[PDB]
């Protein structure tokens, strides 16, 4: 972040706490970050995605021509 | 006929100028008629050439003078008319070459050979 | 000036692409869910 | 050859929630130490304040009296190049030539033309030339304007014939983003608009231009330092008598990018119109083709070595070919061709300079288009083709051409004169006993207007060849 470094070298070069603010949104920042909820990386998750969705789009096409192909009495 | 394809070859390509007696000798019979050697070669080539020195060829002259047919090289110097085209460049290194050519002495042709020498000169 | 300028940009282009991982995975969540709630449906009317 | 200093190591060698106490307890005490402000141009976008104080830190470090009332707005403090975007000597001017480069966003006219302006304005003189000086001889640089006007109103033809070629006229404003200048190369075959397609004169900015400055360091020669001349003379232009004149400490040392080659009675004919001649240094009399050549071609050249060895095969029409150039080779005139292998082009006031520039700017142009023909082409041992012709400099400006013409059993010379500036002479001289493989003046005009070796190989193979 720039701004945290800007107000790092203002509090250390000026003669308050940017230090204490700077950590603070630091850990704000992380926590947000962490808050989405894929804790590992997000390859396997969008491969793990993409399979999910062409099993759904198999299954959703399976249902139809099972549902469609309906001649017997 | 070969002289012409012979000429050809060695005006296409910047040889060591010295293998060129070599690469003469070898491509020619060595005596069969030497009245087709160099001697038309300079007179031929200058014509097209006109206004133009004609670099990298006085080599080949001066390599011939050194041990060839001097009368032939003197009639053809002779007949040159190029007093009418009057270039004062290359008919310039022609009486150069000429002062030294005739300077020491000229050779033995044992026979009338110096008679016309003498009128081609 | 060389290292510190790429361990800057470096930590850069690992929150940009942390930022865009994020997005990615909150959109492939909802994409996923809105599957599993669709394929659910299916499986409950076909059983 | 390792990252152990990231995050294994850098962490535990910094000598947390409540160990930040180092902003009071610690502090009891931008070149090449501290590089995190130095570097404001990476942690933040080039904006109005960020360069405003790169500016004064600069000024402050290197040495330059300028400041303001606070930060987010800066001057440039020089003869006049104070100019704020959206008083000791000019006024402040807001001028479109120093805003619409660097309207939005510009980073690249911010840092040289002020450094530039500052290195060419500074010598010994203390408040008599760096500034008194410095303006005058920026005033007196408006002339060529009005010139420039004029001749582009007299020339109402074309802007090919005039302004590029010929003389000069194809000159441009210099202020800010863009300095003086003039038509130093004239490749008109080049890659063209399929004689440019434009509204209105081009400021040598769009492709490429040479730079021309005004510069000096002992020419302090009589110029006037106000612009006086400048009604519409009668035909083309007029002079600017001078001498109101003072010992100006300045001259117009232009940036001559390559040493072109020249003749010495082009270099003895400029001789007499500025002083002494272009150059004041030992001659590189060297072979002047040869160098000349190399450094033409250097632009495109990459790291691999080429080792032509005077070497000068190139390609043709739908084949290969081959060249020679006749360097170092001493012709009948004597001496070897003069070699003018240098950069110093500190000239002098514009007197009686109205062609004493563009006949070896000519001169330097038929050179270079002479030897255009290999630029980046290394195909050796073509059996096919070999068009070998030898460019043999006897006289200043006379090139020739020989080709195995089919009508003789020999080569075929033509004299390839620059009579003109862009119409060349392409005379020939055939045999007692050749057939008419010689071209009328319409093909020789087309090479001319061409002005290529390899276009006029490869018209030699097709058109003229007729087998």
């Amino acid at each position: 972040f720039l701004p945290l470094v800007h107000n790092i070298i203002k509090c250390m070069d000026k003669d308050q706490d940017l230090n204490a603010l700077k950590s603070k949104f630091q850990e704000m920042r992380k926590l947000i970050s962490t808050m989405p909820g894929i804790h590992l990386s997000p390859e396997q998750q969008q491969q793990q995605l993409q399979s999910l969705r062409e099993q759904v789009r198999t299954k959703n096409e399976l249902l139809q021509k099972y549902k469609s192909l309906c001649m017997f009495e | 006929v070969n002289l012409k394809q012979a000429i050809l070859q060695a005006w296409k390509e910047r040889w060591s100028d010295y293998q060129w007696a070599i690469n003469m000798k070898k491509f020619f019979p060595k005596g069969a008629t030497w009245d087709i050697l160099n001697l038309a070669d300079a007179l031929l080539e200058q014509a097209m050439i006109g206004p133009s020195p004609n670099p990298l060829i006085l080599s080949y002259l001066k390599y011939a003078i050194s041990s060839q047919m001097v009368s032939y090289s003197s009639v053809l110097t002779a007949i040159s008319k190029f007093d009418d085209f009057s270039r004062d460049l290359c008919v310039q290194a022609l009486l150069d070459i000429m002062d030294m050519f005739c300077d020491r002495l000229s050779c033995h042709g044992k026979a009338e050979e110096c008679i016309g020498l003498c009128r081609a000169l | 000036e060389n290292q510190v300028l790429e361990l800057l940009i470096h930590r850069d282009g690992e929150f940009q692409e942390l930022m865009k991982l994020a997005l990615n995975q909150g959109k492939i969540h909802h994409e996923m869910q809105v599957l599993e709630k669709e394929v659910e449906k299916r499986d409950s009317d076909i059983q | 050859l390792s990252k152990m200093s990231s995050l294994l190591e850098r962490l535990h060698a910094k000598f947390w929630s409540e160990t930040i106490k180092l902003v009071r307890q610690v502090m009891e005490k931008q070149h090449l130490v501290s590089c995190l402000e130095t570097l404001q141009k990476a942690l933040k976008v080039t904006s109005l304040p960020a360069m405003t104080d790169r500016l004064e830190s600069i000024a402050r470090q290197n040495g330059l009296g300028s400041h303001l009332s606070a930060s987010g707005t800066e001057c440039y403090i020089t003869s006049d190049m104070f100019y704020v975007e959206v008083h000791h000597g000019e006024n402040p001017v807001s001028c479109p030539e120093l805003v619409q480069q660097l309207r939005e966003k510009n980073f690249d006219e911010f840092s040289k033309h002020l450094k530039g302006l500052v290195n060419l304005y500074n010598l010994p003189g203390d408040n008599k030339l760096k500034t008194k000086m410095y303006l005058a001889l920026q005033s007196l640089e408006q002339d060529l304007s009005k010139m420039a006007i004029m001749y582009w109103k007299a020339t109402n033809a074309g802007p090919l014939d005039k302004i590029l070629h010929g003389s000069v006229g194809y000159l441009t404003p210099r202020s800010g983003g863009h300095l003086m200048n003039l038509k130093y190369y004239v490749s008109p075959s080049d890659l063209l608009d399929d004689i440019i397609l434009h509204e209105n004169n081009v400021s040598r900015s769009l492709g490429m231009n040479a730079s021309v400055t005004i510069e000096g360091t002992s020419a302090v020669y009589k110029l006037p330092i106000a612009p006086l001349i400048m009604g519409s003379h009668p035909v083309d232009n007029k002079w600017t008598p001078s001498f109101n004149s003072v010992d100006l400490p300045a001259c117009f040392f232009l940036k001559f990018p390559q040493p072109i080659p020249v003749s010495r009675a082009f270099v003895q004919k400029l001789q007499n119109c500025t002083g002494i001649p272009l150059f004041e240094t030992q001659p590189t009399y060297a072979p002047l083709y040869e160098l000349i050549t190399q450094f033409e071609l250097s632009k495109d050249p990459d790291p691999i070595p080429l080792n032509h060895n005077m070497r000068f095969y190139a390609a043709l029409p739908g084949q290969q070919h081959c060249y020679f150039l006749n360097k170092d080779a001493p012709l009948p005139d004597g001496r070897s061709l003069q070699g003018t292998l240098v950069s110093k082009i500190t000239f002098q006031h514009p007197g009686r300079v109205p062609l004493i520039l563009n006949l070896i700017r000519h001169q330097v142009a038929y050179n270079t288009l002479i030897g255009s023909c290999v630029k980046r082409t290394i195909l050796k041992e073509d059996s096919p083709g070999l068009l070998q012709f030898e460019v043999c400099p006897l006289s200043e400006s006379r090139f020739s051409v020989s080709f195995q013409h089919p009508v003789n059993d020999s080569l075929v010379c033509v004299v390839m004169d620059v009579q003109d500036s862009t119409h060349v002479s392409c005379k020939l001289y055939k045999g007692l006993s050749d057939a008419l493989i010689c071209t009328d003046d319409f093909i020789a005009k087309v090479v001319q207007r061409c002005m290529s070796i390899p276009v006029t190989m490869r018209a030699i193979r097709r058109k003229a060849e007729t087998i």
